[PDB]
């Protein structure tokens, strides 16, 4: 009723801080200037889901449907299943709940049925290698996803069980100063349908990528054979880079597309993991506000991280913008001592807050 | 050898009766904030007397007619702030068992604990235990030195009984001229003045101030126009004390008696009465009392007379005009939902990737005391980017650091609180969370307290306190059936916890409440007051809750092991909804309902387990569900004018008293007597 | 009896007959049940052999 | 026969709320 | 119907209780067991 | 026993057996704490079901040695201490109604 | 086809899909 | 004063319960409900399990 | 029936008069006994063991 906003923009970043701070909202004006302005159907799917995993939370949308107003009440969360429509995979539904998963009445047993690809969105195994180690390293214990079956585009198919069961007051306030040291470099690539064969091309396109390096390079091969092997035929591959003695991760990713060279993909994932790689500062540019959000909501504290000059972006600065309007709360950034580059730390007072809907 | 031996399980005993459970402090260092004393106890023991006395001695300055809070330096580093609480109301004591820190209880020797004064005990007690002194006063009465040393070591038993042994009282001989034994001022003054503090939850999670300056702002003109009902802007002027309270206009803040009014504006002053520190840094830099409401000097100020004796990337990002984009390019000189990032061509990333050299260049003892240098080095590092520097992070992220003077002015404010203010009771605010402005039903767990004489009553309003708010609601006693469902009960158990729901403002589990009858002096009568302590313990917006409903009906004839029972229903509908269930006579014999019949209309056929007598009673189980009523009333007692005798809702009791009601009763349940004889059979 | 009050030792108490069964006298209890049903099984018993 | 038809609609009501709600 | 979804569920549910019941109740026995007959066979030895 | 003295404090991590469907039983008075001398988990009952309620969470308590005379129907094998003083307070006088437990 | 081929990818696949006289 | 507004609602609905818990029981939250002190078809009417 | 009704609440204000009786003589109100002595949830004694 009182947090207002315009446009359609970063809608379920917006959302998903609304239910973290409590503060009710209004969005309006959405897509107004659109042959079919209004929500869409992966949107309104993504309200019921909010819905489903919270209580008493009110939710409307003016039939005109470019402008939502929300008010927020708890996360009780539990086990359910969700079909997510198919413009959009379950990557993209699972992100937010990702979020709210550690500070829930009922711990978050999900299955997600639909689309696990997108080159929009992230991929199942890509959110879990980048995303399961940074909210581990600020706090989690057990979060874990599996896949029972793999989908593709466009036939869908998939199904993914998303089990959270680690329930935590608040983050471990975080003080990363440093560059990690990248131990070694993994990755994988998954075919549905299609040929080991073409498995072999795209990891042989990464790997004489990945020759000009020494240090340890291992990807494995996923043919998701049989029954689960979903319905549309398709293909992927996923590259982390990890640091052993922090544990620190940085990956990149990519599907097949429709009459492609397996290792073209290959020198593709290869390439993006380099090139993020080196515009990265202890951690990497799409897990960037996954880490600031969990800094923030640590607890009534200063901390520190260290990022990057090139990684600051227009993403980076909708992102402060939105949790200074929603939060009231500023982040201070100082320059490195260090001149050989202009890293920046980042400092910020983790608010106030505590996992108050837990079970005592 | 021997020696050896028993100076080890000493050592190994007093560190393990040294160590504790480790919680931050968050405290200020270079500037403590004032630490809070309040003079509690009853009206007639000359509480106003010893606050005089002691406030004389330790300031070097006389002074009459006290009221209000009034604040006085003493050490090096110590300010104290001293609150005479009023005797009469309940609420006042409540809100200085949430805030106060040192409680000077004291406590008539020719009379021996009042109950208002166990009962600030108590609540404190519950609240979070604040550091208590007790003084004995009226000793010179005693007029054999034998009754004064008997009731000496009594006294002292009974408090080092219902706080820590060892807790020494001060014995105060009489007020000869308006003063006090002035060596055993000193004994009080030393004392307090040394005293050594603990961290508490409470104070250390919610940003809290005591009001100390009472001012409105309103035209005159706009008083006229408006006809004496308009809202009427108001400004306070206090400390800061436990968690630091944000620097920008927009969040919400609980005033006791009052309700809930957003910040408005809020400005940081240099305090009036400072450290000798903090002036003499002041003066190298360069090159004593306060009590606004109250007189000091000679001098008094009311509204407005007054009575005299006779004698940079950063600030491109938070700016909003800017386009993002003007800041990025202004700064080297898209949505989110698109998951993975922009990029470059594949031709030039491959080409500019050829070359990898650049990026080899990034390639390859007690526990106790461990947890506590966790927050030791925590804190300093607080310390030092806090130092790191001042006029963005000190002025506006850091908030307003604890200690520093603040004036808040706000609007929405009721006429009939700045008119019927009065300066003799306190006046407390502090931070509110997310979690205590959303409201729900609480799911608690709570005890009747155990000095009082009745039990309480499920749909029975009752006051408590919880949060900075205190307030009556409508609870549900609620005893878990064994952990299967909820049932709920119609009173609390007489001698144990039992689990309680009721709507309310919602806070966080784990956290104690006590709750209390009529605060009403009118009718405090001669019993106890405080009714229940519990903790909250979990929060939600709807539950489940049970009420067993038992259908009863009876056998009208019977064969062996089938029965046709008669009044358990009325429709031949009901009994089909019904049928195929499982029911259980009284006498304790299973059995299951099973079709109904025809030609009665109600009737219905049971197949049992053995042949039922016509003497029983069937009956058959159900869960009803209730509903929490949601009635919610804070309590506004300074927002009234007599500030006691505040009377929400009454208790059943007197509800049936004052309309002239008799209380319901069900005859044949009624117990009796029952003389079953001696059976035979043939 | 180690750690137990006697009000939790309460002494629950005995109910009466619905009054409207003054016809119907004297409501059953479980202690009436098995005198009851341990006689009749006893009659079966040596009927039976 | 009144009474026949008001035990009916009642008959209605109390079905149609047992069989929709 | 409503009748075998309840029994269904009432079932299924004092089973899970009992499962969970044993497992709680059997890693008490084992770790803390375990680690007192250590204890017991240290106090022995002295 | 555990180290060299004779009561050992430490912090009430969680009640296990908080739901043990018949009550007052082995786990449902089976606490359990963090001895913090040493900065472990163990387990240790409490007397009383009833105290079990007083007792919540993080919360000080002192324990000493159980030491079970001979061998009864159920209490378990393993669980090897009683609380005594909780936050401050000694249970006895608790769950006599003497006391309240302060915070 | 190699995976294919690896019997032992059974497990590792499964790893994956979980983490005197 | 719209202090003295809610206090009129607060007042009304304060004698609203008062009326409501001093009257007689919903018979649905009693004990014994029964054939004659029930009104009739409600537990068709109504939900319980 | 307005009789008895009446009756039973006449006994009604007699006992909570009669209670009301002992109120305090004075403005302070006195410490109880119970909470003077504090002996909880005793079992039953006997006088032997109390001498
Ligand atoms: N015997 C005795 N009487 C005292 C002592 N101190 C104060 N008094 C009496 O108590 C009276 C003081 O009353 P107040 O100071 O107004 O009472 P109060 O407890 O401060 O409560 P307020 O009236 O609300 O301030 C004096 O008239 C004294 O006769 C003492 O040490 N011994
Ligand atoms: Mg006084």
């Amino acid at each position: 009723k009182y947090t207002t906003f315009q446009g359609s923009q970063n809608f379920r970043l917006r959302i998903v801080l609304a239910t973290l701070s409590g503060k009710p909202i209004k969005i309006e004006k959405i897509r107004s200037g659109d042959l079919n302005p209004g929500l869409k159907d992966y949107e309104v799917s993504f309200l019921r889901l909010i819905e489903s995993v919270t209580n008493g939370s009110v939710i409307e949308i003016s039939y005109t449907g470019t402008t939502v107003i929300y008010r927020p009440g708890i996360i009780v969360g539990g086990a359910s299943t969700h079909i997510c429509p198919s413009s959009k995979p379950v990557g993209y539904f699972v992100e937010p709940m990702l979020y709210l998963a550690p500070f829930s009445k009922k711990k978050f047993s999900i299955l997600f049925k639909g689309i696990t690809a997108s080159h929009n969105d992230a991929g199942i195994e890509a959110i879990k290698w980048g995303l399961m180690p940074v909210m581990e390293k600020f706090g989690v214990r057990e979060c874990a996803l599996h896949t029972l079956k793999r989908g593709s585009p466009p036939l869908g198919g998939g199904e993914v069980h998303l089990v959270v069961d680690s329930l935590i007051a608040q983050p471990i306030t975080m003080h990363e100063i440093d560059r990690p040291i990248i131990s070694s470099i993994t990755g994988v690539a998954y075919s549905t349908r299609v040929s080991p064969s073409l498995v072999n091309r795209m990891i042989d396109g990464a790997k004489k990528v990945l020759k000009n390096l020494q240090c340890e390079v291992n990807i494995t091969a996923d043919v998701w054979r049989g029954e689960n092997s979903g319905k549309s035929p398709g293909w992927g591959i996923t590259l982390v880079a990890q640091s052993k003695q922090k544990g620190w991760s940085y990956f990149a990713e990519d599907i097949g597309d429709a009459g492609s060279i397996p290792e073209e993909l290959g020198e593709k994932v290869a390439c993006q993991l380099l090139e993020e790689i080196s515009k990265s500062a202890a951690v990497g540019r799409n897990q960037l506000p996954l880490a600031i959000v969990y800094m923030v909501i640590g607890k009534e504290d200063i901390g520190r991280l260290r990022i990057n000059k090139e990684q600051i972006d227009e993403r980076f600065i909708i992102l402060l913008r939105d949790i200074k309007k929603i939060f009231n709360t500023e982040v201070f950034l100082k320059p490195v001592d260090e001149a050989d580059n202009e890293d920046m730390i980042a400092t910020i007072k983790g608010i106030g807050f505590t996992n108050t809907s837990k079970k005592i | 050898p021997g020696k050896m031996a028993r100076t080890m399980q000493r050592s190994s005993d007093v560190n393990e009766r040294k160590l504790h459970v480790p919680m931050v402090d968050r405290t200020p260092e270079d500037d403590p904030p004032p630490f809070i004393v309040a003079v509690v106890g009853p009206p007639g023991t000359g509480k106003t007397t010893l606050i005089r006395s002691l406030v004389r001695r330790m300031t070097k300055s006389t002074l009459n007619d006290i009221q209000g809070p009034i604040t006085v330096v003493s050490g090096k580093h110590r300010r104290l702030t001293f609150l005479e609480c009023p005797a009469d109301d309940l609420n006042a004591m409540i809100d200085i068992a949430k805030i106060a820190d040192l409680v000077l209880l004291l406590i008539d020797g020719n009379f021996g604990f009042e109950m208002e004064t166990m009962e600030f005990l108590n609540i404190a007690q519950h609240h979070g235990m604040p550091r208590v002194l007790g003084v004995a006063t009226h000793l010179d009465l005693f007029k054999s030195q034998s009754t004064l040393r008997a009731s000496k070591k009594r006294l002292k038993h009974r408090f080092w009984t219902e706080v820590y042994q060892g807790a020494k009282l001060f014995y105060l001989s009489g007020v000869i001229n308006g003063r006090y034994p002035d060596r055993e001022i000193l004994n009080l003054s030393r004392f307090i003045s040394v005293m050594k503090f603990r961290p508490l939850k409470w104070r250390n999670e919610h940003p809290y101030m005591l009001a100390d300056r009472f001012t409105d702002l309103t035209h005159p003109e706009l008083i006229e126009t408006q006809g004496l009902q308009i809202d009427r802007k108001v400004a306070i002027y206090g400390y800061l004390h436990g968690t630091p309270l944000p620097s920008a206009p927009g969040t919400r803040v609980h005033i006791a008696g009052v309700g809930d009014f957003s910040v408005a504006q809020i400005e940081k002053l240099p305090d009036p009465c400072p450290t000798p520190f903090y002036q003499q840094k002041l003066d190298d830099f360069e090159r004593l009392i306060y009590a606004p409401m109250s007189d000091v000097g000679g001098v008094l100020m009311d509204k407005d007379a007054v009575y005299i004796d006779i004698g940079n990337i950063g600030k491109l990002i938070y700016m909003d005009n800017i386009s993002p984009e003007e800041c990025i390019r202004r700064w080297r000189g898209v949505d989110l939902e698109k998951f993975v990032p922009y990029f470059d061509t594949f031709e030039k990333l491959a080409k500019k990737w050829k070359s990898v050299d650049a990026i080899k260049e990034r390639f390859l003892d007690t526990w106790y005391e461990l947890q506590k240098a966790k927050i030791s080095k925590q804190l300093e590092i607080n310390n030092i980017e806090y130092q790191e520097m001042t006029p963005e992070q000190r002025q506006r992220i850091e908030g307003f650091k604890a200690g520093s003077y603040v004036r808040i002015v706000f609007e929405k404010v009721p006429m009939e609180f700045v008119k019927n203010f009065n300066p003799k009771f306190p006046i407390v605010m502090g931070g509110l969370l997310p979690t205590e402005i959303k409201f729900g039903i609480v799911k608690a767990r709570l005890r009747r307290h155990r000095w009082h004489k009745k039990i309480l009553k499920t749909n029975d309003p009752l006051v408590l306190s919880l949060g900075w708010r205190r307030f009556q609601t409508l609870p549900i006693y609620t005893t878990t059936d064994s952990r299967t469902r909820t049932r709920m009960l119609k009173y609390t158990p007489e001698h144990t916890y039992c689990n309680a729901a009721f709507y309310g403002p919602l806070c966080s589990p784990n956290t104690p409440f006590c709750g209390v009858q009529i605060v009403a002096n009118s009718d405090t009568g001669n019993g106890f007051r405080i009714a229940a302590t519990g903790i909250v313990e979990e929060i939600d917006v709807n539950i489940e809750i049970v009420k067993k409903l038992k259908l009863v009906g009876f056998p009208y004839k019977i064969f062996k092991n089938t029965a046709f029972i008669k009044d358990m229903f009325s429709s031949a509908m009901e009994v089909a909804r019904f049928e195929g269930a499982q029911i259980k006579t009284v006498s304790g014999i299973r059995g299951e309902i099973k079709r109904a019949l025809s030609k009665p209309e109600g009737h219905y056929r049971a197949a049992f387990e053995d042949k039922i007598l016509m003497s029983d009673i069937v009956i058959l189980r159900s869960w009803y569900p209730v509903r929490v009523k949601k009635f919610y009333n804070p309590v506004t007692s300074l927002l009234l004018k007599e500030k006691t005798e505040w009377k929400g809702l009454r208790l059943t009791g007197q509800i049936r008293a004052a309309m002239n009601l008799e209380t319901p009763s069900n005859p044949d349940s009624a117990y009796h007597k029952i003389e079953r004889v001696e059976r035979h059979f043939n | 009896a180690k750690l137990v009050h006697d009000v939790q030792k309460k002494q629950h108490r005995e109910r009466s007959q619905l009054t409207s069964r003054s016809r119907y006298g004297f409501l059953e209890k479980h202690k009436d049940y098995v005198k009851r049903a341990q006689d009749f099984h006893r009659k079966q018993s040596t009927l039976k052999v | 026969h009144t009474l026949a038809n008001n035990v009916e609609s009642k008959l209605r009501d109390d079905l149609e709320r047992l069989k929709k709600i | 119907f409503e009748a075998r979804q309840r029994i269904e569920e009432k079932n299924k549910e004092s089973s899970d209780y009992h499962a969970k019941m044993a497992h709680i109740v059997n890693t008490i026995n084992t770790e803390e067991g375990a680690e007192k007959n250590k204890y017991e066979r240290e106090r022995k030895l002295r | 026993p555990f180290g060299g003295s004779s009561h050992a404090k430490g912090i009430v991590l969680e009640k296990l057996g908080i739901e043990s469907k018949q009550p007052n039983s082995a786990i449902r008075k089976c606490v359990r704490v963090q001895l913090i001398k040493n900065g472990k988990k163990v387990t240790a009952f409490v007397p009383n079901d009833g105290c079990l309620n007083f007792v919540d969470e993080n919360d000080e308590v002192l324990l000493a040695g159980f030491g079970r005379k001979g061998k009864a129907k159920g209490d378990i094998p393993g669980v090897r201490f009683k609380v005594v003083k909780v936050s401050g307070v000694s249970l006895l006088a608790l769950w006599k109604e003497k006391k309240e437990k302060p915070r | 086809g190699p995976s294919d081929v690896y019997v032992p990818p059974s497990k590792k696949t499964q790893k994956l899909l979980r983490s005197n006289l | 004063s719209s202090f003295e507004k809610q206090q009129i609602e607060i007042r009304k609905q304060i004698e609203q319960l008062e009326n409501e818990a001093v009257a007689e029981k919903k018979w649905s939250l009693k004990g014994e409900v029964k054939a004659k002190d029930r009104p009739e078809d409600a537990l068709l009417t109504e939900e319980l399990e | 029936k307005e009789a008895h009704k009446n009756a039973v609440i006449a006994a009604r204000e007699g006992k909570l008069a009669e209670l009301a009786e002992n109120v305090s003589g004075d403005g302070k109100r006195a410490i109880n006994y119970q909470i003077l002595k504090n002996k909880g949830l005793t079992p039953k004694r006997n006088k032997d063991n109390r001498n």
